[PDB]
RNA sequence: CGUAAAGCGCACGCAGGCGGUUUGUUAAGUCAGAUGUGAAAUCCCCGGGCUCAACCUGGGAACUGCAUCUGAUACUGGCAAGCUUGAGUCUCGUAGAGGGGGGUAGAAUUCCAGGUGUAGCGGUGAAAUGCGUAGAGAUCUGGAGGAAUACCGGUGGCGAAGGCGGCCCCCUGGACGAAGACUGACGCUCAGGUGCGAAAGCGUGGGGAGCAAACAGGAUUAGAUACCCUGGUAGUCCACGCCGUAAACGAUGUCGACUUGGAGGUUGUGCCCUUGAGGCGUGGCUUCCGGAGCUAACGCGUUAAGUCGACCGCCUGGGGAGUA
């Protein structure tokens, strides 16, 4: 479930270094990679409600982080949603 | 000040937990309760039976000092576990010295094997050892003068469960309980075990290195149901018990205790059961078909209404004999199964 | 100082948490009462005993404990004081109005049975009236000569005679007790943190109280007056 | 608002409400003053006049307000810059009937075929209906099919709730702890809305061992549309939709803080003599007993029904009625 090489790849790709792992663009990028991974799991299986509640949880978590980032810095907000690809 | 703090760590330094430091001075004696004061919270309610030596009478007056034991604190009110176990440590030290000495020399006198090793008794205590330990070779102390004087040379000890078999005569010669539970197994290996707590259905004798035995209520004696084990044996006492059963799963070794006065009953069936021996016995309750003489050590129900005289049916034993009186009665039958001796009274001189 | 008796500390785990000022958890899972704080409270108790006994007041000694039974009688009849050691009757102080005529039965019955009709009626009547005297005698014998309400109550176990404390807190009697670790120091005015169940302790505390009483009743002022 | 009426079945979540901590600025809220206005009559106070009073009337007070100007900046709000305790992320593990899909194992029940064998079986409080000489019941061998997973099983575990027990694989959610690093208030609650939601039931297609509403029969009974017995169809099972209710219960909304103890369970972890199932601490979840305090009492009692704070739902006599 989003293996350690993938997480280190996304932290190093969106952050400052391999230590700045908790910034907002990094957390949004890990949540987005996780959601887009689990879309293949909820393509089939169709009934895993107990896992889809975790999916909806990290969807809302991503949305509140994006709402914070849009509220603080609109520049990196547009760079993040355009670098990442979302908003319907 | 720190006088008291230092005083506290001092008093910690000048006591220990087990029965090691002989400190309690006997400050009141009354039969049947001794009591000491070893620098603990209260004063022990000591039995008298942890302190009489080898013939029954007391040995220690006021001021005398034996250590007791510890590591158990407050059952409501009071302090200790008994000093007699204390003594066990001393015995262990002497045994260690012999093992340590390379040998231990005292006196060991072993007449017979309850469970395959002569019993050896050192000072007050008597211990049980595996069968080889009693004799160096195949000499066998059965031909020796009974309860003979040697020493004990150790043959075998079990090191966890306390069984020690020692070497009489021949002076010249010089997880854990439950995997291999086949040592005391085979049908009836007698053991010497201290009882712990009697749970009104049981007695819980358990000695052999971290096990549990019951001897529940059915055997215990040669009466079944009216017995109440607290009346009949003891609390905290080393007794005659053997296995009778070991269950591998469920971990319930079900020991017994009737393997004793059962023999007395057998002797009564025999001793006086050889043919038609006469007995002088006292009746206890006449139950309209007999008189129930029950003298001679627990032999149960006896003479029937059919003999009683030289008339058969009309007699009604309350009219003809007594209540509580010693009579002529001879044996006429001992039945080995179903525990019925059947005495009679017609064997007299009228016809 | 653990002076001569051993009054170090108690039980194990069922301490009353109100006695957090007097604890030291030992290695054997047993509490140690703070003996360097016990002594100021005990001296604050004896300084009250000299005052209210030099008032010519009446101390009532209470402790049963199955072991401190005889230490109260022995260590209290040495003074001119009064004791209850066998059975604590419910209401000997706040229902003393009806304990009074039971005392009248005891005194008025040993008056009849030391010389009077202790043989004049029936052997069975002697077996009744005498058994009555040995029933009331170790129930009211120490309180027999009191004839009033006491001015103090010296309790040896608050946890065992807690109804004697509440008894003499319905009315205004200053009680004080040597408490254990599991006892409750609430009704007790002058709390003495120590050993309740040691014969050495109920010799020591009760003996020093016995010294403060008879040494406290002026033998000096009276002498001067004379 | 546990049991009296009353906590949504449980969550997510937009608007709404509320918001840790420091500095600076603003002065919107807030406070203070002033001015204008708040009609007169009426109420209230001190007077006056009717012979007194009711009544009339002089002066004031008040008209709890609104607007403007001038200031105060402690709190609240707006703005800028922070801070790390709240919240969140990452590196290691840890346990678990958490979920979805697939596969497989053993015991047992039923049936079918065959063997041996013969007079009963089954059932009850007693019986009969029923099955059996057309060979039953029993016993053995083989086969088929369906369903549930003994023991482990633990006032144990996981899950938001409903709920989830053979074993194995694949895909996957959450929690917990140790040591650090990182972001910097990103938080709490939430009407409407959306989602999940035992059993029964409904629709489509399969499947059907055992059980079992309806139904039949035998009893029982004064009657017996029942309990009891013999049978027995929907349903129970699977796949896909619907329904959206339960004594959906801890009859106790969620989140946060604080406030004496004890005995246990389970799950991590640190130190030291792991030298011995050892001792001293430390987090999480959980069971019981009890302290103050609370409560109408029962009881609750650090997992509160104690002391408080934020937000929401709900109650206002019983029946009619959760009905039209």
């Amino acid at each position: 479930s989003l293996s350690t090489e993938a997480t280190a790849k996304i932290v190093s790709e969106f952050g400052r270094d391999a230590n700045d792992t908790g910034s907002t663009e990094v957390q949004v990028a890990l949540l987005t990679a996780q959601i887009n991974h689990l879309q293949g799991h909820f393509a089939e299986h169709k009934k895993d409600h107990h896992s889809r509640r975790g999916l909806l949880r990290m969807v809302s978590q991503r949305r509140k982080l994006l709402d914070y980032l849009k509220r603080k810095d609109v520049a990196r907000y547009t760079q993040l949603i355009e670098r990442l690809g979302l908003r319907r | 000040e720190s006088f008291a703090q230092l005083f506290e760590e001092s008093l910690k330094e000048i006591e220990t937990r087990p029965g090691s430091i002989v400190r309690g001075v006997v400050v009141a004696i009354d039969k049947d309760v001794v009591l000491v004061d070893a620098g603990l919270k209260s004063e022990s309610a000591i039995p008298a039976e942890q302190f009489k030596n080898a013939q029954g009478e007391l040995e220690i007056q006021v001021g005398d000092e034996v250590d007791v034991a510890l590591d158990a604190v407050e059952d409501g009110f009071g302090e200790t576990l008994l000093s007699r176990e204390k003594a066990k440590r001393h015995e262990a030290w002497i045994t260690l010295e012999k093992a340590y000495e390379d040998a231990e020399t005292v006196t060991g006198v072993i007449n017979g094997k309850v469970k395959g090793g002569f019993t050896v008794e050192l000072n007050g205590i008597r211990a049980f050892l595996p069968g080889s330990l009693v004799d160096v070779r195949p000499v066998r102390d059965t031909l020796h003068l009974e309860g003979k004087e040697l020493e004990f040379k150790v043959i075998k000890l079990d090191q966890k469960r306390n069984n020690v078999v020692v070497s009489r005569r021949a002076v010249i010669e010089s997880e854990d309980p439950w995997v291999a539970i086949a040592k005391r197994y085979p049908e009836g290996t007698k053991l010497t075990g201290r009882v712990t707590n009697l749970t009104d259905y049981g007695c819980f004798v358990e000695i052999e290195e971290g096990v549990e035995g019951l001897v529940h209520v059915s055997e215990m004696d040669w009466t079944n149901k009216n017995i109440h084990p607290s009346k009949v044996v003891n609390v905290g006492d080393v007794v005659e018990v053997m296995v009778l059963d070991i269950d591998e799963e469920r971990r319930r070794i079900s020991l017994g205790l009737k393997q004793c006065k059962a023999n007395p009953w057998q002797q009564f069936a025999e001793t006086h059961n050889k043919g038609d021996r006469v007995e002088g016995k006292i009746k206890s309750i006449t139950d309209f078909g007999i008189f129930i003489g029950l003298d001679g050590g627990i032999d149960g129900l006896v003479h029937l209404s059919d003999i009683s005289w030289n008339v058969a049916g009309e007699e009604a034993v309350r009219e003809y004999k007594k209540g509580d009186e010693i009579a002529a009665v001879v044996l006429q039958v001992d039945a080995e199964r179903e525990r019925i001796s059947l005495g009679v009274k017609q064997l007299a001189e009228d016809p | 100082m653990l002076k001569a008796g051993v009054h170090f500390g108690h039980q194990t785990r069922y301490w009353n948490p109100k006695m957090k000022p007097f604890i030291f958890g030992a290695r054997n899972k047993v509490h140690i009462i703070n003996l360097e704080k016990t002594v100021p409270m005990f001296n604050e108790a004896l300084a009250e005993l000299n005052k209210i006994a030099s008032r010519k007041g009446k101390i009532l000694f209470v402790g049963t404990k199955r072991a401190a039974s005889e230490a109260v009688k022995d260590a209290a009849l040495s003074c001119d004081q009064f004791f209850v050691n066998h059975r604590w009757l419910g209401g000997m102080l706040t229902n003393w109005k009806t304990v009074r005529q039971s005392i009248k039965r005891l005194k008025d019955l040993e008056t009849q049975s030391q010389d009077g009709t202790f043989d004049k009626l029936t052997k069975k009547e002697a077996l009744m009236r005498t058994r009555e005297l040995e029933k009331l005698e170790n129930s009211l014998g120490g309180i027999k000569d009191m004839g009033g309400l006491p001015d103090a109550l010296f309790v040896i176990d608050a946890d065992h005679e807690h109804i004697a404390i509440k008894e003499a807190n319905n009315l205004g009697i200053p009680v004080f007790a040597i408490v254990d670790t599991n006892s409750d120091p609430d009704g007790v005015d002058f709390v003495i943190p120590g050993n309740d169940d040691a014969i050495r302790a109920v010799t020591l505390y009760l003996g020093a109280v016995a010294a403060t009483v008879r040494e406290g009743r002026s033998q000096d002022l009276a002498s001067q007056a004379e």
